[PDB]
């Protein structure tokens, strides 16, 4: 959850500036796989990450789904940012990828772009 | 880490590879150090930085392959011996050749000496008493192999051999230094001192005293001394009849009238 920033105009390899500002501790088992900015406004941005499993799997003592033993969390979350030279980086959104959605394809104003699952569009 | 390896960059370019080769402990590029020190030969200056908390055996060990790669056995002796293999350290040393053989054998004595062990100590013992290789070696060596297994009534004894040696040579001074240098340590442990090497010791000391209070004009203590040393003229088999004719002039001198009269009529005896 950490910001990292680092400069190279002069060249460099440096030590970080550190910043605390993001409290989600919901994104730390989570990976980004796509990303896009809105075609209109150069101060947003939005990402999709998904939740990667471990290389090896366990199983419980009683006959569970495996890892969706408890109740729902996004199978990959979709995050949107506001970016700026003056306040950094704040969140603007963060929501599950619809289930009727298989991946996040873009992003551009009033709307985030998915792709729809073929087995749904013909119910 | 990164900024560290800037400063290794910079004295790269400045030329001080003494400098450079300390951020390869202090970035961590440990293996960019040890083919460094190699390159210049510097391996013992890397040995000793890695006295560091990062570091381990098997870069002391690593060390020790490079050098027995180079077959240059002292120094792979040395850095087996800092491993803690005492075995290949000792197996290196004796396997050293004649131009080294005396610091070789300083190693192999501390090697063994370190290491304890009766096999390799008694495998050192046959090659100091030769029969590994048909010769003894001088008597300092298991004289000092001695002292490295902390044998020290069994050292004592060597010394007071060397000791007596070179009192039949006259070199009073040698015997002197030798029985010291073990009267001292003998005494710094808590340990028996030979009655014979203190009394021999005592003996010798009292005969430089007397080159001592001559010299300063204490005619007094140096008849006194020389009383001693006469009474005792046996000790000093090359020097009899000077030190016995100072002995009665130095008590003549002193007003011991009486003493120079007996060694004045122990001198008319025929053998003197």
């Amino acid at each position: 959850g950490q910001i990292d920033r680092r400069e190279t105009l002069s060249f460099n390899e440096q030590e970080t500036n550190k910043s605390h500002l993001f409290v989600d501790e919901g994104l730390k088992n989570y990976v980004p796989v796509n990303h896009f900015w809105d075609q209109s406004e150069p101060r947003l941005f939005v990402c999709e990450a998904v939740q990667e499993t471990p290389r090896s799997q366990p199983q419980s003592a009683n006959g569970q789904p495996q890892d969706g033993r408890a109740g729902p969390a996004a199978d990959v979350l979709i995050l949107s940012f506001f970016i700026s030279e003056e306040h950094g980086f704040l969140l603007h959104e963060s929501f599950p990828r619809p289930a009727t959605s298989h991946s996040l394809l873009g992003m551009e104003v009033p709307y985030y772009y998915f792709t729809r699952k073929p087995e749904e569009a013909d119910r | 880490l990164d900024g560290a390896k800037m400063v290794a960059r910079f004295f790269l370019q400045l030329g001080d590879y003494g400098s450079a080769i300390q951020f390869l402990v202090m970035s961590k590029c440990n293996n960019e150090a040890f083919t460094l020190a190699q390159q210049h030969n510097k391996m013992e200056i890397y040995a000793d930085i890695i006295g560091s908390e990062d570091t381990t055996n098997e870069d002391y060990q690593s060390i020790a392959l490079y050098f027995e790669g180079e077959k240059r056995y002292l120094q792979a002796g040395k850095f087996f011996l800092l491993c803690g293999q005492y075995s290949r350290a000792l197996k290196h040393f004796l396997k050293c050749p004649s131009s080294e053989d005396n610091v070789a054998i300083e190693m192999a004595i501390e090697t063994v000496g370190q290491a304890k062990d009766e096999l390799l100590t008694n495998q050192l013992i046959d090659h100091l008493l030769g029969e590994n290789d048909g010769m003894p070696k001088d008597a300092k060596y298991l004289f000092r192999l001695y002292m490295a297994l902390k044998q020290y009534r069994e050292a004592a004894q060597t010394a007071i051999i060397i000791a007596r040696e070179e009192q039949s040579a006259g070199n009073y001074r040698n015997a002197h230094d030798v029985l010291f240098s073990m009267y001292a340590e003998l005494k710094s442990q808590k340990i028996k001192i030979p009655s014979e090497m203190a009394t021999n010791l005592m003996i010798l000391h009292s005969y430089i005293l007397v080159k001592i209070h001559v010299k300063n004009g204490d005619h007094m203590k140096g008849a006194r001394m020389l009383i001693r040393v006469a009474n005792n003229i046996s000790k000093f088999p090359s020097h009899i009849v000077p030190i016995l004719t100072s002995t009665v002039i130095e008590c003549h001198r002193a007003g011991l009238k009486n003493s120079a009269f007996s060694f004045a009529a122990m001198l008319m005896r025929p053998e003197y």
